């Protein structure tokens, strides 16, 4: 626990689950609508399949915007803003030091190691990088 | 479609040097290390949960 | 709420509702003793509970 | 106004941390994992905001974002399909992050749960930065409780 | 239960278990009981609390 | 359409039939979700695909390659040309994280595995939505009728018969 | 068309037969004859993976290559109901192996003679005092490695025993043991080996490839050498550097016409057939999956 | 967690003042308990709710 | 078969020590010993009544 020559400054990034509101004016849109297909495809032995097809062409009716949304509430969070750290031997698999040795002393002291979680407490996990 | 998602950053800074004519400006905290040589080494985050 | 289990109980997902047991166990227990400390909303919350 | 930068480290052209997270020389790394510091570091992300207001107001709405996370799953990879992606993203069109609750040492947190108006932010050789997000949680240690 | 007098006491002001690692095993898969007895017993890998 | 053949058959299965249309045999069609920003939406319709195998684990989105893409990766002529389409090739590099180690390993040719010629095209923010054909006769399958071809750019395609006469 | 076959069976089914038959209801089989109607005899591989003799890996790919395959669709003791695999057609066929191996979406399915232990390939129906085999069913890139991998681990097998100090087993089971694809791990289950020659379904193989091994070196400088005219390939006097500089000194005058036109021959009938083998003859494609229905849309 | 302490001092800051008492003291510590029962403490005729 | 009973678990440590360069929050308590040199031995904690 000496301090290394350097500081640093660590970013995360969280994500919330919100409820919204969305509100839109009168006759704001137009639409035309199409005619519905039915179509075969991939006939089989022992079944087919029948896709189902639909069109519509929509234009705006004035210049400005018409319509608006806003988080009303949140319901919660998930990320748990933790201290799990992004590892640089996993995002670059191909470089390395000169002495073999080294290298595999540093993986194995720095923990490089894909399942890492059987269970989890809090939620899915907030990548850290420094 | 209406229960959308919002994604945040946070940042914070690990391992800073105060300037050197250090101050106070609370009257409870009592520590025993000197305070002419303090040096943070760590970061303290409260979780989710 | 099906707001929570729209996508199934994922890993994750999983991991929140356990949580929630654990914050309305620990805090929302034993109602109608909860209702005599709070005076004039006494009864509007025994009717939302 | 009276400096050029807080770390040269990060904001310079060639620096170490332009070197790390930027789009221009992460050519060997794998593109699967996602990374935050991209949205801060990557140079054509950084650029894409040079059009109209109006283009910028567009583009937040409308079209998906630069390589955002997954959901529901146990770590966060890039999305590369966005089946039911119902997200919105409001630091990418600012470029700034908010800062987390943080302290050097525990004797300034319990002062800050104690004592929240009048705590020093500032000790002698230690700090405490509190959060200011848009979202604001309730932090509950021990049974004392500080909105 | 037998304890090194190093035990962190934040640990103690919140509702763990009285081990040191968290055993709950509702996150994990619903019918594997090897990755959920990794999660009690192993080791090599932190526990999901901290 | 409504017919007990894989085929439709003329009225729905009223009329006997010809037990086959010269081995007709409806083209199998590919689904795809390409991230928005891989693929350029005023690519030709004509040109074929192709899509690498990504290791990740449970991958639900999938990063395909045209011809001039594979071009842009592995880096007046094409060139000016694919500059104008794609830009930014490291939005394209950091979709394979491996790109160095397959060129070195030689191995970069034994994952990539072609689909086919595009088919159908929706244009989204965040991930296209696109729909090709492997193993059958190349077609439209818009309700308006239309006859699409393959197309390769001319510095890429070398008739082997060209020159050897 | 019409594709189907009945195969009745000569006594009833026992029940926990019956169900165990049942628990295949999507695999595929190897017929004998194109007849929609047939005994029990010639449906499984027992017919050439029996008990009694001892199972040949290239007599059943030998087998396996010219005949036909049907899936299984409906199992009732009294009879079986089929439907043939001929091309021209998508059927449906749904992944149950008991070495199981997780399929992908657009891939090639290759059915490979069994090279596990019996009881994952077969089925034994006793009622009728008769077993049916059902053929391994892999993704063309895992078979790959699968086949390469065990046939080395014959080699070694073999050789340590006949040679103590050459390796060590260790080195060989950690090496081989694990097959690992696409970002999932596999464990093979290995088969212990069984010491005396030809009891190994592998054995045979193993000699076809280590005796073309042996002999390659010998043929190849002779043909490389008596191809030079003024007009040839470049390319061919230049890859005649990359051979070492030991099989560039063998001196063809040692060895006698007969013998020497004999390795000649034998080598080459052994390129013929080995390279032949290693395609996965029966090999078919994927267009569909579902993990959790099981099914894959295949031709 | 339950109530408890190290030193029968701390038990009598904990009272007096229920919001600013020092979880830490140099070498001894008090825990408060939180638990899904909320009972109120009496010592003297002084109370912590 | 309306009055149903609870369970639940406490749980407290007795005997700890607190890290090398100790530290306080409180301005009231006092204490007669040496700061640095302090063990806790024991544990007090609040019955039923």
């Amino acid at each position: 626990k000496i301090h290394p020559g350097v500081a640093m400054t660590v970013v995360r990034t969280d994500e919330i689950l919100s409820e919204n509101i969305l509100f839109s004016s009168r006759a704001s849109t137009s639409m035309f609508i199409g005619t519905p297909n039915v179509s075969r495809r991939e006939a089989r032995v022992d079944a087919v399949t029948f896709e189902v097809h639909h069109e519509m062409a929509s234009i705006d009716t004035g210049l400005s915007y018409s319509s608006t949304m806003t988080p009303a509430r949140v319901a919660a969070i998930t990320t748990d803003m933790g201290i799990h750290t992004q590892d640089f031997f996993s995002v670059f698999p191909a470089e390395a030091f000169g002495n073999q040795q080294v290298n595999d002393y540093i993986k194995a002291k720095v923990g490089a190691q894909v399942n890492g979680a059987p269970g989890l407490c809090h939620g899915q996990q907030a990548t850290c990088e420094i | 479609p209406l229960n959308r998602r919002m994604q945040y950053s946070y940042y914070f800074p690990v391992g800073l040097f105060m300037p050197n004519p250090k101050y106070t400006t609370s009257a409870a905290i009592k520590m025993l290390d000197n305070p002419t040589q303090q040096l943070p080494v760590e970061a303290w985050i409260v979780n989710k949960n | 709420d099906p707001t929570f289990t729209e996508r199934g109980f994922s890993k994750t997902v999983k991991s929140d509702l356990i949580a929630m047991f654990k914050r309305h166990l620990l805090e929302h227990s034993f109602f109608l003793d909860r209702a005599e400390n709070m005076g004039s909303g006494f009864s509007q919350y025994v009717r939302s509970r | 106004e009276y400096r050029s930068t807080v770390n040269p480290w990060a904001s310079q052209l060639g620096s170490l941390g332009d070197i790390m997270y930027n789009s221009s020389y992460r050519q060997t790394a794998v593109p699967g994992l996602y990374s935050p510091c991209r949205a801060f570091f990557n140079k054509e992300e950084l650029l894409r905001n040079n059009r109209g207001l109006y283009n910028m107001v567009n583009e937040y709405s409308q079209r998906l974002g630069g390589h955002p996370a997954t959901s529901n799953t146990e770590v966060q990879f890039v999305v590369i399909a966005g089946t039911d992606v119902f997200l919105e993203q409001p630091c990418s069109f600012l470029q700034e992050a908010f800062p987390a609750l943080s302290a050097s040492s525990r004797a300034l947190i319990d002062e800050f749960m104690s004592v929240k108006q009048t705590h020093a932010p500032i000790h002698y050789g230690h700090y405490i930065i509190e959060e200011v997000a848009p979202v604001r949680r309730i932090l509950k240690f021990g049974n004392k409780v500080v909105f | 239960i037998v304890t090194p007098v190093t035990a962190d006491v934040a640990y103690f002001q919140k509702s763990n278990s009285p081990r040191g690692r968290a055993a709950c095993v509702v996150s994990c898969e619903n019918y594997n009981q090897e990755v959920a007895e990794g999660l009690i017993y192993d080791h090599s890998r932190p526990d999901a609390a901290y | 359409l409504l017919a007990p053949g894989e085929v439709a058959v003329a009225g729905g299965g009223s009329g006997g039939g010809s037990f086959s249309w010269s081995g007709w045999r409806p083209p199998v069609f590919g689904d795809f979700l390409i991230h928005a920003s891989s693929f350029n939406n005023a690519e030709a319709t004509g040109t074929p695909l192709f899509q690498f195998k990504q290791s990740d684990p449970f991958s639900g989105v999938d990063a395909v390659f045209t011809p001039l893409s594979l071009f842009i990766l592995m880096n007046g002529g094409l060139t000016r040309m694919a500059n104008l389409l794609y830009d930014s090739p490291a939005t394209l590099a950091d979709l394979v994280p491996d790109f160095g180690r397959l060129v070195a390993d030689r191995r970069f040719h034994n994952f990539i595995t072609p689909v086919g010629p595009l088919v159908e095209n929706i244009k989204s923010t965040y991930l296209n939505k696109i729909t090709t054909v492997v193993h059958g006769p190349v077609v439209s399958k818009a309700i308006p009728r239309s006859t699409v071809k393959v197309t390769v750019p001319q510095e890429a395609f070398v008739d082997l018969d060209a020159w050897l006469s | 068309m019409d594709l189907k076959v009945v195969v009745s069976l000569s006594s009833r089914l026992y029940t926990d037969e019956i169900a165990k038959m049942q628990q295949r209801i999507g695999c595929i089989l190897p017929l004998a004859s194109t007849h929609g109607t047939q005994n029990v005899q010639g449906l499984g591989l027992g017919q050439v993976y029996s008990l009694e003799t001892v199972p040949d890996y290239v007599s059943m790919y030998n087998y396996l290559s010219d005949c036909t395959l049907a899936v299984l669709d409906e199992v009732s003791v009294d009879s079986l109901i089929l439907t043939k695999i001929v091309p021209g057609q998508t059927y449906a066929i749904k992944n149950k192996y008991q070495p199981f191996f997780q399929w992908h979406g657009t891939g090639s399915l290759s059915v490979m003679p069994p090279v596990f232990g019996r009881e994952h390939a077969t089925v034994k129906l006793e009622s009728n005092d008769v077993d049916i085999v059902f053929p391994m069913v892999l993704p063309t890139p895992i078979a790959e490695e699968v086949l390469q991998k065990i046939l080395l681990f014959n080699v070694y097998s073999r050789v340590v025993m006949q040679a103590p100090g050459n390796a060590d087993m260790l080195d060989v089971h950690m090496h081989l043991g694990s097959v690992s694809y696409l970002g999932h791990h596999y464990e093979l289950a290995l088969p212990e080996v069984p010491g005396p020659l030809g009891l190994a379904l592998l054995d045979n193989l193993s000699l076809y490839f280590c005796i073309m091994v042996t002999l390659l070196p010998r043929a190849s400088m002779r043909l490389v050498r008596g191809l030079i005219r003024h007009e040839h390939h470049d390319l061919l006097n230049l890859f005649q550097e990359m051979v070492p500089d030991e099989i560039a000194r063998i001196d063809l005058d040692d060895l006698s016409v007969a013998d020497d036109l004999s390795r000649m021959r034998v080598m080459m009938t052994y390129l013929q057939s080995l390279a032949s083998l290693f395609n996965l003859g029966p090999r078919l494609a994927t267009a569909a999956y579902s993990q959790e229905t099981l099914t894959a849309t295949c031709w």
